Formats: C-alpha cells, structure tokens, sequence
C-alpha cells in the first residue's frame, strides 16, 4: 500500500503456490541406434521425381551428430528450435533424401514451390520438422556428366503435399498419349548435368527433408534421458514423452482406451497420463496456490498479523510451511494455529472462538474476526418477541437522531494531452 | 540515441501501442466511474429535491428514522446530509378494543387504529400516548353489532 | 404462425356524466418479482491465468507493467462491491427476532414461507423450490486460476435474515425498521394498512376468512405457478448464464493460437529457443491480456447494471416491505397493501400483497 | 468490418479466435435490451 501508518482490513496482495519438490520422469524402456549414420551416410539415395522415404521407429536419437557438425552446408530446423530437440521423444518419423543443384535449396521451403518442388515433391506450410543439406560434389559430381539422374518439370496443374508419381507421360497439354518428340508431345523428365567444375548453385547437393511425426503414436524413439520413480500426492514436476509440467499426480477413476493417452479436460490439458510403462493416472497440475490477504488491526492497537490463504483445505498448508516451498517465504515465521473453514481455506494466527461479535472482519463465508480473535458471526441483535392480544408498545418520550449521509457530487475534471 | 530507422519506429509503435491501450484503459474506467457517479448524483439531486426541499413522505429514504428535517452541506466533490430524523423512545404496554358496540352497533374511530382500552380511556395516535375526548366524529356508523370486538359504553 | 400483433386489449368506452363504475367487492393478486442481488463472486490469479509459467513468461509479465495488479484491484472492487450490495440490502435489521412457529394467525397457514423447526433445513420450502428452479451447466481447484470465492453471507443466514424480516413484518407493528416492535395483533396491523390505502376497516371484518382464503389460495396458486412452470423466474439465471458465457469464452480463447505454432505452455517451450519465441509468447500475452481486460471490463459493466438493480432491491426492501409504499405499482401491479420477502441464489424475490377493488357497476352521482 | 469478403483474412480472423461472435453477443444484448425497455416504458396499460 506504500505506507508506514496503515489502518485495518483484509488487505489483498501478491500470489503464492507450492514450489514443486521433485519430478516424475516417465519413458518406455526402448532403445535402438538410428540409421542416422546410414540415412546421412550412404550414397544410394534416389532422385527428386523418385523422392525417397525412410521410416524411423523404436530408436534412440542423439541430436548430437547434427549440431556438433561441419558436414552440413545448409541446416535449419523449421517447425522447431534445435536446442530443445534433445528433450523430445517422437514416434515413427520420416525423412526424404535426394540429390539436387544448389538452387532448389531456396525453393526447398514451406510453400515456395517454383518448378521442381512444384512438379516433383510438395509440403504444406505446416507439418514441419527440419531441413538438412550439404554438398556432395565429392561423391556425386562427375564433370563428365551426371546424366544418370533426373527430375520432372511437366504436369497438368499444381502439386499436393507428400505425393509421388513416376509416370513419364508422353506429356501434352490436353491428353494426347504420344510418341515423343512428335510435336506438342514431350516428356517431363530431365537430367541434371551436374559437373565437378561448377559453382555453388549448380553442384550436386544431397538434401534431406525431416518430417517429424510428433505426438501421434506412443513415443517409440527417445532422446538421451533417464526415467524416474513416481511421487503420489505431492507438488512435483512432470516430464513425460513430451509432456513436462508442474503439479500433482494420482491414479484415475476412468474408462480409458488402448490407443489413447490424453484427456484435455476443458481445453488442451491432457488431464491424465497413461504412463509409458503401464499405468493410467489423472493429472492435477494445480498443486495449491493462489491469493493471500493479510489481517492486521491497523497500527493503533498492535502490529501482529494473520495470514489468509485462499485456495487450500489446510492439507499442504503446514506442509509447505515446513516443506518450505511458499513463495511469500518469511523469516518472521512461526507455526501457531489455523482455522480451517471458509473453503478458500486456511487462516493462520487464528482460533475458533465460539462466542461471536459484530463481525469486523468478513472472513470468506460467514466467518468473521475481532480483537486478534475470530468467530463465525453473531448475526445481529437477536431478540425473541411475537404477537400479542392487546398489550402494545406506545411512546411517551422520544429522541431525534440527526445522522450523516455521505455522497459525492462529481469526480475530478481531468484531461489528457494525448499528444504529449 | 541508438536509432534512426523503421525498426526504431517499430519500437516506437510498440510504445504507441501500449500507451494507447493503457490510455484507453484509463479513459474507459474513467467513464465507468463517471456513470456510477452520475447515477448516484441523480439520486443526490433527487434527495436534495426530496429530503431538503420538502418533508419527504416516503419513509427511511432520506434518513433512517422518520425525516423531520434535512440539512445539506457541500464538500470537495461531495455533499453531506444532516437527517433530522425521528425515532420514538419510551415503550409502553397498553391494551385495546378495536370495534366498539356502544349502542348496539360497531364503531371504528378514524382509520388510525388502537382504541385505547387502558380502561377505555381515549383513542390515540399511531405513535404516541395521547388523550382524546372520544366523539362520534371519532367513529362512524358501521351497521349493527355483528362482528364487533369491544363492548365499550359511555361513549361521549 | 406469423402476424402483426393483437396490439393490446381492445375495448372502447367514452365517459358517462354521473353513472359510474363503483366496485362492490374486491380482490388481491400476489405477484412474482425477480431481483438479482449479487452476481458470481469471482477472482483470477492473473499471474497464473496468464503464465502458469515458463519463467521467461514471468519476465515478460514484468515487461508489461502491473496489469495483473490493477486487475486484481479491479476484481477486489468487484467482489467488495457485490458484498456492499449484499449488506446494503440485507442486514437492515436493528433487532433480530425469533420465529414464533405457531403458524396459523389471521387465517394463515404460513407453511413454506417461514421455514420449519420440524424440517432439517432452516430454509423455507418456497425458496427451496426456487433452489430447485436453479439450472446451471472439499475445495474447487482448476488449473485455470479462476475462482468462485464463496459469498460472505451464509445462504442459510441469508435465509435467517429473510425469515426474520418475515417475522418482524408479520409482527412488530408498522414501526418495524426505525425502532424495535409494537406487538400489534395483526388484524389490527392489516386493519391499519387499510388506512394507508385509506379505506374503512369494516370490510376486513366483513371478509375475515374471505380475504384470508383469497390470500392462502393465492399463495397456493403461487406454489402452483412456480413449481413446474415457465421461465418467468430466471433473470437471475440469465445473469448466471452470462457469467458462464464469459468464463467459457475466457477459457476457449485460452485455447486459441494467435498465429504462433502452439497455444499452450511447455508445448511452445519444446520448439523454442530464442526471443522470436518470446515474441510469439508476447502475442499470447497480448491477446490474453486483451480478452481479460475486456472480460473484467464487462464484469464491471454488469456490475454497474447490477448495482442499479441492487439499489432497486434495497429500495423495495425499504419502501415496499417495511412500509406501504404509496408510489403506486412501483412495488407490484395493484395497490401494494404489503409485500413480503423471499430469497434466491444471487437474488431476492417478493410477495407483492396488492389490493384491487372489483365489482364493476353503473351508478349515478 | 474486418476484411469484407476474404480468403486469407478469414483464416487470420479465426486465428484471432472467435471475437466477432462475442461482440455480436454484445450487439444482440444491446438490441434486446433496447426493445425490452421499449416494452417496459410504454406497454403499461395492456388494455387498449
């Protein structure tokens, strides 16, 4: 409030939680060694009109041959950042290898199809992993001629993503199955002319498309990590197949399905994990947290304070009081007493006083305070009278009570130079 | 200092953005408070017409007793209301007989209950112990003696 | 079927010089009235509403000022002003009393109007039917940071206050309010209310059980007209639905991506490294802030509308309940002889004891 | 209001969530209350 003399009241302030104590890290026990040193170390990788496709599953990815590397001419991760790739377990992902010039690499992009990526192979702007490229003028460039390998540059219409057709049509604008080169009848295929002598844009570069099947099967490849135990009913961390997080775990009560993993209660939350080694539990990421407001009588009786926690049931209160994960941590700090009711929760500095007064401090739901002390509430001046036959209250003397009433007339006439 | 060019102006437009939005935020809540306060001010003038400029016959709107007078006082952005009320204080315990069969017919005084049968002495106020020489003007003809309660006589 | 409108109720009269419609009998019509007293006391841990956390998220939270702080002040005002309305309506009671529970006076089985010692609920079963008329769509703890904090006043003690008012209205004489009580015997009370309507008191005695049977049959018909019946009660529920709408809207925009790659924490933290990342995060921050600002703004807008309603609510507790409010059909739609209180979740109901003279004639003067 | 008839900008508008709809809810509540109050102030004596 920015003061030194302060008066009395339920005064709200900044927020708390429980700092998460441990972590539960869950993998399956899968291990295999990827053909990274095959998919990125061989030479049999076909052309662009025959764009290759390899399947990846049940492996372990290193993500280390990639960054600690000088082999690569043109690398960028597109859907992702490379840095936190090591913390990603995927499933069943895909790569496509082919031999090109040094100029399609720019048209190798989401969108941006141009000619060859408008006639041979195609993406959305969406489902993106990474893209790797390097020169192999030292395996794939015979200045005698790479007459061996081709692409296609003729088609009716534009491409669709992730599609392959080999059919060297005797191509013609309106059908005409021909014997090319009868006139207006050609073929889409075309060689490469890759020479050992040529420059940047024209030497054969081996380029790999890195499409990442993410979170669409229970994760078969993992990154180099180590799994942990379980921790029931404690504010801790999560780290799953791709799901880290913060909160509390506890088993299910539900009707789960064999393909299934996530629950996303109202939105995008996953709500639950089928553990990657056969358990099926809930999620409660809200450990306990929220707001606090303090009660103090206001510097003219005392300076003794009392603390209102507002999202608890007095379970973890004295816990994180002694487990020491309370973000308004205190050196002025005790453990004295707690009143438990007003399901916002636990109020420290307080005793359930059975006799009740005029409700100074409006605690939550019905409960109120005094001195300090606290009761529920005296509801008002309880009398007990009723109807009468004839005897009746009549006045003979009286009173006049002039009272206040306090009303504004108008707030301040202000204004703003918006231009200054 | 370290700028010249549109990246500059990008940062500038971010400043414009945030200051614009917070500025509008200010203004919006200002108009909110203006609405709250103007409705309350409508009530205020309403009472100033009512409580101050007359004896407001509606009860407990001006004050919290019975509104004998009301005395207004200005204030910085505000106004103060001296509600000269009336609260009665000396409680009694006295008895009655509502309908009176005096000569064989029912009697109700003045619309204005409790015929004071503290030994059938007078007929009183709503709100006081008051001596009243009872008359026929302090009753009316009400048919005959059929649903009467009190049997009081000597009705002067 | 599609038409224009039967525009009202067609009749046509002109004057008559002396022959005049003069009622030789009468009627009483008690009416519903739905006044929403206090919408849902809700708050936001904005600090976790936005930004469950990364941690970088909390840095950018620092980088957009104290918006969370100001909206926390806003929410505090929101709640406290609901409470102010709640109070300012409710404990206008100087002296609380005790429910005599003898429960047949004048002519009146007052059943379910006051509650019962015989029932485990201290809530009156009329209002409990209203509770049954509520629709919707340990502790509550979402991952959303969004709370319905409990109202200060106990709903049972709401009910206690209402029943106390019912008692002290039905008892205590006309001075009930600015004073304590008067012990007036309730035929003499409602006899005195014929004088603020300004008429004789004979007809009360002439229609002792008649007005009584009018009355108790009318209450019965109120039970009839409210038990299974139509939507003419849920203005309350409209407001409730709007709260749900806004909250659901808040969550479903929390689902929204805004041109970034994902739309939720740690999912972003996968594919991100560097401030471009946090630029996208700032977009999330921006839109969430906006929607939030909009939310709380309109919460305050609703709050102004509801404070107007609350002013009406306390007003009809004042003039209409405690006295016979001479402003004609402000309270009900007759003459307003009495009106008695009833409660509601978020609201208050009233029992508008009107008065209608009724037997149309033609007699000269 | 935002792009009058659009192709991309509709998809961008969805990427701003569902805001248009919510504002229309506000619009509806406006018009609803307008003619509500029209009824309220004027349709008083239903006996024509």
């Amino acid at each position: 409030v920015k003061s030194f003399e302060i008066d009395k009241g339920i005064y709200q302030t900044s927020n708390f939680r429980v700092v998460p104590s441990g972590d539960v890290v869950r993998f399956p026990n899968i291990t295999n060694l990827c053909p990274f040193g095959e998919v990125f170390n061989a030479t049999k990788f076909p052309s662009v009109y025959a764009w290759e496709r390899k399947k990846i599953s049940n492996c372990v990815a290193d993500y280390s041959v990639l960054y600690n590397s000088t082999f690569f001419s043109t690398f960028k991760c597109y859907g992702v950042s490379a840095t936190k790739l090591n913390d990603l377990c995927f499933s069943n992902v895909y790569a496509d290898s082919f031999v090109v010039k040094g100029d399609d690499v720019r048209q190798i992009a989401p969108g941006q199809t141009g000619v060859i990526a408008d006639y041979n192979y195609k993406l959305p702007d969406d489902f993106m992993g990474c893209v790797l490229a390097w020169n192999t003028r030292n395996i794939d460039a015979t200045s005698t001629g790479n007459y061996n390998y081709k692409y296609r540059y003729l088609r009716h219409g534009k491409l669709r993503p992730f599609e392959r057709d080999i059919s060297n049509v005797p191509f013609s604008p309106d059908g005409k199955p021909c014997t090319p080169p009868a006139l207006n009848c050609y073929w889409p295929l075309n060689d490469y002319g890759f020479y050992t002598t040529t420059g940047i844009g024209y030497q054969p570069y081996r380029v790999v498309v890195l499409s990442f099947e993410l979170l669409n099967a229970p994760a078969t490849v993992c990154g180099p990590k180590l799994s942990t135990d379980l921790i029931k009913n404690q504010c801790v961390n999560f780290n799953f197949n791709g799901l880290t997080g913060t909160g509390v775990l506890t088993p299910s009560s539900k009707r789960f399905q064999p393909f299934q993993q996530f629950g996303r209660d109202v939105s995008d939350f996953t709500d639950s994990v089928r553990d990657p080694k056969t358990s099926e539990i809930l999620d409660i990421s809200p450990c306990s947290f929220g707001g606090v407001s303090v009660i103090t009588p206001g510097t003219n009786a005392s300076s003794e304070v009392a603390v209102l926690y507002q999202d608890v049931n007095c379970t973890d209160v004295s816990t994180a009081i002694h487990a020491d994960q309370l973000t308004p941590a205190w050196r002025i700090y005790s453990t004295g007493n707690n009143v438990f009711q007003t399901q916002a929760g636990c109020l420290i500095g307080a005793e359930h006083v059975d006799t009740s007064y005029e409700c100074d401090i409006p605690i939550g739901a019905g409960i109120c305070a005094s001195y300090i002390v606290a009761y529920t509430m005296s509801l008002g001046a309880d009398s007990s009278i009723a109807y009468s036959n004839n005897t009746i209250a009549i006045p003979t003397n009286f009173s006049i009570s002039i009272t206040t009433e306090v009303m504004p007339v108008s707030m301040a006439k202000t204004s703003v130079d918006c231009n200054m | 200092s370290r700028l010249d060019k549109v990246e500059a102006e990008v940062q500038i437009d971010r400043l414009i953005t945030g200051r614009l939005q917070s500025l509008q935020t200010y203004v919006t809540q200002q108009l909110i408070r203006a609405a709250e306060i103007r409705a309350s001010a409508n009530l205020a003038a309403t009472k100033m017409s009512e409580c101050v400029l007359g004896q407001s016959k509606r009860v407990d709107f001006c004050g919290k007793g019975y509104h004998l007078m009301s005395f207004p006082q200005a204030a910085p952005h505000g106004v103060v209301f001296l509600h000269v009320t009336y609260v009665p204080s000396q409680e009694r315990n006295f008895t009655t007989a509502p309908a009176i069969c005096h000569e064989g017919k029912a009697y109700f005084p003045r619309e204005g209950v409790f015929v004071f049968n503290g030994t059938s002495w007078f007929i009183t106020q709503r709100n006081f112990f008051s001596p009243q020489i009872i008359t026929t003007d302090n009753t009316f003809v009400s048919g005959n003696c059929d649903v009467v309660i009190g049997i009081i006589n000597n009705t002067v | 079927v599609a038409y224009t409108m039967s525009l009202g109720a067609d009749s046509s009269i002109a004057y008559s010089n002396n022959t005049i419609a003069i009622p030789t009998n009468f009627s009483i019509s008690i009416t519903t009235e739905v006044m929403p007293v206090s919408m849902a006391k809700t708050s936001v841990d904005c600090n976790m509403y936005i930004c469950g956390d990364s941690t970088e998220c909390a840095n950018l939270l620092l980088q957009y000022g104290s918006f969370c702080t100001q909206l926390n002040r806003a929410l505090s005002g929101i709640a406290a002003e609901q409470d102010r309305n709640t109070r300012e309506v409710f404990a206008q009671v100087k002296q609380m009393y005790k429910t005599p529970t003898l429960k047949y006076f004048g002519g009146f089985n007052f059943s379910q109007i006051l509650p019962d010692p015989l029932k485990p609920t201290k809530r009156s079963f009329i209002e409990d039917l209203l509770f049954n008329k509520v629709t919707l769509a340990i502790c509550a703890q979402k991952f959303n940071g969004l709370t319905v904090l409990p109202p200060l006043l106990t709903d049972d003690m709401i009910a206690a206050y209402t029943a106390a008012l019912v008692s002290g209205t039905a008892t205590a004489g006309w001075t009930f309010g600015a004073g304590a009580a008067l012990q007036i015997p309730f035929a003499m009370q409602m006899a005195y209310r014929f004088n603020g309507i300004g008429v004789t008191q004979n007809v009360l005695y002439e229609n002792q059980k008649q007005i009584a049977n009018q009355f108790n049959k009318a209450i019965s018909q109120i039970q009839e007209s409210l038990t299974t019946t139509s939507t003419a009660l849920g203005k309350l529920q409209d407001v409730v639905n709007q709260n749900a709408q806004a909250l659901n809207t808040l969550v479903k925009q929390l689902s929204s991506n805004f041109g970034a790659i994902s739309s939720v924490l740690n999912d972003i933290l996968s594919r991100l490294d560097k401030v471009e990342a946090e630029v996208q995060i700032d977009r999330l921050i921006t839109g969430r802030l906006q929607s939030l600002q909009t939310y709380v703004t309109q919460q305050l807008i609703r709050a102004a509308e509801i404070r107007a309603s609350a002013n009406l609510a306390a007003t009809k507790m004042s003039e209409c309940v405690l006295g016979q409010s001479k402003r004609v059909d402000f309270c009900g739609k007759g003459y307003h002889l009495m009106s008695f209180p009833q409660a509601a979740p978020h609201g208050v109901v009233f029992l508008h004891v009107t008065y209608v003279p009724s037997q149309e004639r033609n007699f000269t003067t």
